[PDB]
């Protein structure tokens, strides 16, 4: 049950790195919306960033948190230097994809998938 | 005479190849004396350096020296000698003569599964 | 000389496609006025030279 | 062994005649003039352009073109639904379904080749034990919709009936090598 | 032989035809459903039965290496011809 | 003698065995296994901590001179604890030889990058990270190199599906190229192409 | 029958040139400089 | 090949090469498109005796690699060696050493 | 084949070496002429692509595909050569060095090409070794290394050829190396045509 750390000895400085990454994303969102001609507002982009962080918010392993921070920094660099395009940025919103309903009756009416 | 070019890009001609090889080999031996006596790297590197120093003291001609050394050009031999010296410094820092750091898992190198 | 021989080959290529109408037909369809040995003709009307 | 492509051996020293030759080479653009002369020679050569579609580039009997399903001289289909072509198809471009026929013969009920998926490699025609599936030499079968390149058994049998006069001759010319 | 549906659509040699209420005939609307006219079952029915003398015959489909793998058909049943499993040719033993 | 069997020379096997003993006794701190294949190829399996010393020694030793890294790759064997086997093929032009150095990793233990030893390891380790998710310490710029921007998952892993999870198409409502969950008009038909009979008795594993 | 195969002729193939072959053409530098200078002098006169 | 002698001399002078000896257009020197049928030879294993497959099974002579040392199996004045003897220097070409 | 511990027959090995050298001529034609096209001259591209069309005819005559032959397989090659193919390969190769001489006349001594290629992208030998370069890059930087000479395969130890070595490590030296090894590939093609042996095509192991 004793493992080798990546960057963080425990969860506290891992959360510090998470807060730093969230700060960088929060600062970079308005520049992205201004630079790439995005239909979205600045509020929607920061909401999406918060949604992604809260999607990953359930993890408690410092190594997994460090790797998530590394991946987030890679995506942040891909957004800072314009390598992600408008399509790549708007892929986070899934606006063309209809969502599967979460209720048993709708899943029963649609098909056999649980 | 003097070699016009070494035939390799970026490898300048050494005017005095014998004394440069001599000082590189002596510095390598001097830093090899700081290794532990049971270090296999120390023993093997001392063997190699002593053989090359013996032939560089024996042969005064550059072409026959290259033929004896069998390391390409004498400038390549000088470059290999200084890389060996830097490796000796790094290996003294690393200390790899110690026992194995950690055993692998039982089926780590078992192929096929 | 050989220039007059080239001109002879040219005038026979011009007057070797039947008439003026045949020359114009082959020149505006195939963009080519070379004379070849008629190897055959298929049932659909294609000529092969 | 090895050789030098740009290393010069010794020196040519300096001479008044050699200096004047190099001066004339620099000033009068001699290598540029001979490059012009090379292009002029190519201008006065004969072009290598064929008159397509009235002239076609040469091919061989081994040429792998549009797929076809052949028959025996009796008219029975050669295919026996063995799915060796489907098994060896590297792109999984062949779909085969089969059942016994009304006379008990082992025949396909579905033979589809996705020509948009096929890589035109001939593995099907070299894995077929009865020479049923072949790549006949047709290559001018480009379509205007994606659907028309999704061949089924009717299309492949029609191709085999259309190109049998040429496919049989190519197999006759080729089969001793394979 | 090629037969037509009550819808008028040609029935393939596999017996496939769309139903009257099947919407997938719209792919043939203003186009054609191409059906191979030469039915191999009828064509192999048209072949005469080969009358041979031996009890066991060998078939390779003709042409040697251009045919099918060479198999052996046992013509012992006098009430039924022996059919080659590859090419569909029928053989019968001549007992006269 | 036999026209269908590869000729075998024992001198290369002897030389590679001697050099494997040489490297193993020079570096006992990191070397875990040394083997020579019947194809006359030398493999040295080391601890992940000794990647930098082992690669540096092989590049800069007078008797090794493996100055050229042929390639760097990973093999996903998802039945061991450390599923990613990192493989370094190296070429010595001085001695006209080739060596293979292996180490191991899992999804959460990064290994040291050898960009300071070979510069080709930059793009090679970028490819390894992009395709397997093996992080590399002290890399100058580690990021994806072959996948699409924003691609989620490492596709050369065994558990990653062949077709992936998303597919792209042009949507005219949004006038963009958009990603959808993958749907195939024809599913990839997997085949069970494994004979139920043992082919090679020399590789018969003992029963459990 | 006899084994028939794609083989070279029994006398071997002919020699195939592969070396770099530049024509080494053109007139001397003295002659062309003399022609140019003479053209200059005639034009000036 | 249908070029007049004037154009041939002009092309040869302009290129500096004798173009007519080596034409880049194929006229008649090529092989005929129809060939006599071949008869390919058989391999060395096409014999009716002394041809057991176990005596020529090269695929089953592969053995697992030999472990020179192991951390678990072995559980562990000589000269230093090299992976191979040093590569001999290439000789300069006697055909055309310089361009 | 190394994993299978089987060897292809000698005729298959000679065919593989011959087509490897034909392919080397194709690839170096593409490299040199498209490099010259990127610099600005396209007439060598057109001439050498007519030559590429003839070599594609050779590919189609042996395999049925002009590019993706799938001809060389583990155990040898897929089929034997059709009759007359060796004669047509000889007829192509006896005229090809003139075409190389044509491109070399067009480009090599041209001062524009020398300005575009000389002292451009200079790579030292140690840097090339550390960056992991191979083939034309190492030999352009001056490293005497070729796998066909050092670790030979098939019958490359039986053929004889020279290895072009640069001395300045630039675009001009790499271009000269590619042209000279095109000439050496032609030399190996001549040797393969003269020394093609009889025998089978695949390994006699079903
Ligand atoms: C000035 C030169 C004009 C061209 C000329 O005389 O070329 C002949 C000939 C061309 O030599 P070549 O390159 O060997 O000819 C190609 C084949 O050998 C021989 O070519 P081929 O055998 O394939 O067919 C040749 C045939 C081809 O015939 C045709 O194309 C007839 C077209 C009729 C259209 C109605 O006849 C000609 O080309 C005859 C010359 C036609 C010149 C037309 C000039 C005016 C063009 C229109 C202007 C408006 O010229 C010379 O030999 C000397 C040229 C300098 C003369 C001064
Ligand atoms: C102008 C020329 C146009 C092209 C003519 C045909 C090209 C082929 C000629 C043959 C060939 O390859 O020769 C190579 C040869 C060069 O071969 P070389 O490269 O081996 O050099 C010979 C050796 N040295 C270095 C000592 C000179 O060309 C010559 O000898 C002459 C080239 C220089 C003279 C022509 C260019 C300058 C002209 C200036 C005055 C203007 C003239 C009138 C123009 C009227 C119309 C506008
Ligand atoms: C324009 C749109 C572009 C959108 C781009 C989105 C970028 C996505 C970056 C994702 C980066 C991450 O996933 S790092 C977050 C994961 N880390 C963690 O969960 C650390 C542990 N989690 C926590 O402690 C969580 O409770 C919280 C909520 C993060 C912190 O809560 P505290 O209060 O207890
Ligand atoms: S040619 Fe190859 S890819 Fe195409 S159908 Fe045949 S086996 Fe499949
Ligand atoms: S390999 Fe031939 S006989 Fe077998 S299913 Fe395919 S086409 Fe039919
Ligand atoms: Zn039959």
């Amino acid at each position: 049950t004793s493992v080798k750390p990546i960057f963080s000895r425990d969860l506290n400085e891992a959360k510090r790195r998470v807060r730093e990454l969230y700060r960088a994303w929060y600062r970079e969102v308005p520049n992205t919306v201004h630079l790439m001609q995005l239909d979205i507002t600045v509020k929607q982009g920061r909401d999406k960033v918060r949604e992604m962080f809260m999607k990953n918010a359930h993890v408690t392993d410092p190594r997994v948190v460090d790797l998530l921070v590394i991946k987030g920094k890679m995506e942040l660099q891909e957004t800072i230097k314009v390598w992600k395009q408008r399509t790549h940025v708007m892929r986070f919103f899934h606006e063309t994809e209809t969502p599967r309903p979460k209720d048993f009756l709708s899943k029963f009416y649609m098909g056999h998938d649980p | 005479l003097l070699k016009k070019t070494t035939g390799l890009v970026g490898l300048a001609v050494c005017d005095t190849p014998h004394e440069r090889l001599t000082i590189l080999y002596t510095k390598t031996l001097d830093i090899l004396k700081h290794f532990p006596k049971h270090a296999a790297y120390r023993k093997y590197t001392e063997q190699i350096t002593n053989e090359k120093l013996d032939m560089v003291k024996a042969e005064p001609d550059v072409k026959k020296l290259e033929a004896l050394l069998q390391g390409g050009e004498v400038e390549e031999v000088i470059l290999q000698a200084e890389k060996e010296l830097s490796l000796a410094r790094k290996m003294l820092k690393w200390k790899p003569w110690e026992p194995l750091v950690e055993e692998p898992p039982a089926n780590q190198w078992k192929w096929p599964i | 000389m050989e220039l007059v021989e080239v001109l002879k080959r040219g005038v026979q290529q011009v007057t070797g496609h039947g008439g003026l109408r045949g020359l114009l037909r082959v020149f505006f369809r195939a963009n080519d006025i070379r004379i070849g040995t008629l190897v055959g003709e298929d049932k659909y009307g294609n000529k092969y030279y | 062994t090895y050789k030098y492509v740009n290393k010069k051996e010794q020196e040519s020293e300096v001479d008044m005649k050699s200096a004047t030759d190099n001066a004339a080479r620099i000033l009068m653009w001699t290598e540029l003039i001979r490059g012009l002369g090379m292009t002029l020679s190519y201008l006065f050569r004969e072009p290598a352009t064929i008159n397509y579609p009235f002239e076609k580039g040469p091919l061989s009997p081994r040429f792998r073109g549009e797929h076809a399903l052949r028959r025996y001289p009796s008219g029975e289909e050669r295919c026996i639904a063995c799915k060796l072509c489907e098994a060896i198809c590297p792109a999984q471009a062949i779909t085969i379904e089969a059942e016994p026929r009304a006379d008990g013969s082992r025949r396909t009920t579905r033979y589809d080749i996705d020509m948009t998926k096929c890589i035109y490699c001939g593995f099907c025609q070299e894995a077929c034990p009865v020479d049923a599936i072949v790549e006949g030499p047709n290559f001018e079968f480009s379509t205007e919709t994606h659907e028309e390149l999704l061949y089924n058994k009717e299309k492949l049998l029609n191709n085999g009936d259309k190109w049998e006069a040429e496919i049989a001759a190519n197999i006759q010319a080729d089969y001793l090598y394979r | 032989g090629v037969q037509v549906s009550p819808s008028g659509e040609k029935i393939t040699h596999t017996g496939q035809v769309y139903d009257e209420k099947d919407y997938r005939r719209v792919r043939f609307v203003d186009r054609q459903k191409e059906v191979n006219e030469n039915f191999a079952i009828d064509l192999i029915a048209q072949q005469p039965v080969n009358e041979v003398e031996h009890r066991i015959i060998a078939c390779d489909g003709g042409g040697g290496a251009l045919g099918h793998p060479k198999v052996y058909i046992n013509l012992d049943k006098e009430t039924k011809t022996g059919t080659c499993g590859y090419c569909g040719l029928q053989f019968k033993q001549h007992h006269h | 003698k036999r026209p269908t069997v590869r000729p075998r020379s024992d001198v290369t096997h002897k030389q590679l065995s001697a050099f494997g003993e040489y490297v193993a006794e020079i570096l006992p701190k990191y070397v875990q296994q040394v083997q020579v294949s019947c194809l006359d190829e030398l493999e040295i399996c080391i601890h992940p901590d000794g990647v930098i010393p082992t690669l540096t020694f092989l590049r800069d030793h007078t008797n090794a001179q493996f100055k050229s890294l042929a390639d760097l790759t990973a093999v996903d064997v998802p039945t061991r604890q450390n599923r990613f086997e990192i493989v370094y093929n190296l070429l010595s032009l001085r001695f006209n030889s080739r060596i293979r150095v292996k180490t191991y990793a899992d999804e959460l233990t990064p290994i040291d990058s050898i960009v300071s030893v070979h510069i080709a390891a930059n793009w090679y380790e970028r490819e390894v990270w992009d395709m397997f998710g093996v992080f590399f310490f002290n890399h100058p710029d580690l990021r994806r190199i072959l996948t699409d921007y924003g691609f989620e998952g490492h596709p050369f892993r065994k558990d990653f599906p062949l077709t992936g999870y998303v597919e792209l198409r042009y949507d005219d409502e949004v006038k963009r190229v958009v990603a959808e969950p993958v749907e195939l008009a024809q599913e990839f038909r997997k085949f069970d192409l494994n004979s139920p009979w043992e082919a090679f008795p020399a590789y018969r594993q003992p029963p459990e | 029958s006899k084994v028939k195969q794609d083989m070279p002729p029994p006398g071997g193939y002919g020699p195939i040139d592969y070396k770099r072959n530049l024509p080494r053409r053109g007139l001397s530098g003295y002659s062309m400089f003399a022609v140019g200078i003479g053209a200059l002098i005639f034009g000036y006169w | 090949a249908s070029a007049t002698r004037v154009i041939q001399k002009l092309r040869n002078w302009a290129s500096g090469q004798d173009l007519q000896a080596k034409l880049q257009l194929r006229y008649q020197e090529i092989a005929k498109r129809t060939q006599p049928p071949p008869k390919l030879p058989v391999g060395p294993s096409h014999k009716l005796s002394n041809n057991y497959y176990c005596t020529r099974d090269g695929r089953r002579e592969v053995v697992p690699p030999s472990i020179i040392m192991s951390s678990q199996k072995a559980l562990v004045e000589k000269k230093a060696v090299t992976p191979a003897p040093p590569m001999k220097r290439w000789e300069l070409s006697k055909d055309q050493p310089y361009l | 084949e190394k994993l299978l511990n089987i060897q292809p027959p000698p005729r298959a090995q000679w065919i593989r070496v011959l087509f490897g050298e034909i392919t080397r001529i194709l690839n170096h034609i593409m490299a040199v002429t498209t490099h010259a096209l990127d610099i600005g001259a396209m007439t060598p591209f057109f001439w050498m692509f007519e030559e590429r069309e003839k070599m594609f005819e050779f590919y189609e005559r042996v395999s049925g595909a002009r590019m993706h032959a799938a001809y060389i397989r583990p155990g040898g090659v897929h089929q034997d050569l059709p009759l007359g193919l060796l004669d047509d390969i000889y007829e192509f190769s006896k005229n090809f060095s003139l075409r190389i001489d044509e491109v070399e006349e067009m480009l090599t001594n041209n001062r524009i090409w020398r300005n575009r290629t000389v002292d451009i992208g200079v790579v030292t030998a140690e840097d090339a070794l550390n960056y992991g370069f191979s083939g034309v890059m190492l030999r352009g930087s001056g490293i005497q290394w070729d796998l066909r000479k050092t670790q030979p395969y098939d019958v490359y130890d039986q053929v004889e050829f020279d290895v072009p070595i640069g001395s300045r490590g630039d675009c001009y030296d790499r271009y000269l190396c590619r042209v000279e090894e095109m000439r050496q590939s032609l030399r190996i093609i001549e040797q393969c045509l003269n020394k093609m042996p009889p025998g089978e095509i695949k390994v006699d192991d079903a």
